[PDB]
């Protein structure tokens, strides 16, 4: 967000309108990896084994 | 009239040797360990979108 904000403070306004889709899709993918993710050897019941 | 024939001491026959053999146990199939394939796929998308 700081990166988007930096571009906004400089005045490019390139992310206005449809250009904003790039930060949005990126932010969703990052969310999936950090909250759910996958376990190591301590979690034996991985979906394919169960 | 026949020719005489006296039977001598029997010659040694070839000796038979038995054998006890234990078979090798077959190999065991490796259980299905599994990689979190989707995680690295999202990863390469995120770094590319950046």
């Amino acid at each position: 967000g700081g990166m988007v904000a930096m571009v906004f403070a400089s005045g490019s306004h390139v992310f206005g309108g449809i250009g904003s889709i790039f930060p949005l899709f990126m932010m969703v993918g990052i969310m999936m990896m950090m909250f759910r993710g996958m376990g190591g050897g301590q979690q034996q019941m991985s979906r394919p084994k169960l | 009239m026949k020719r005489g024939f006296a039977r001598p001491t029997p010659e040694k026959p070839p000796v038979i040797k038995p054998e006890n053999i234990v078979l090798s146990t077959p190999l065991s199939i490796p259980p299905p360990e599994g990689k979190p394939w989707w995680l690295i796929v999202v990863g390469v998308v995120v770094v590319g979108l950046l």
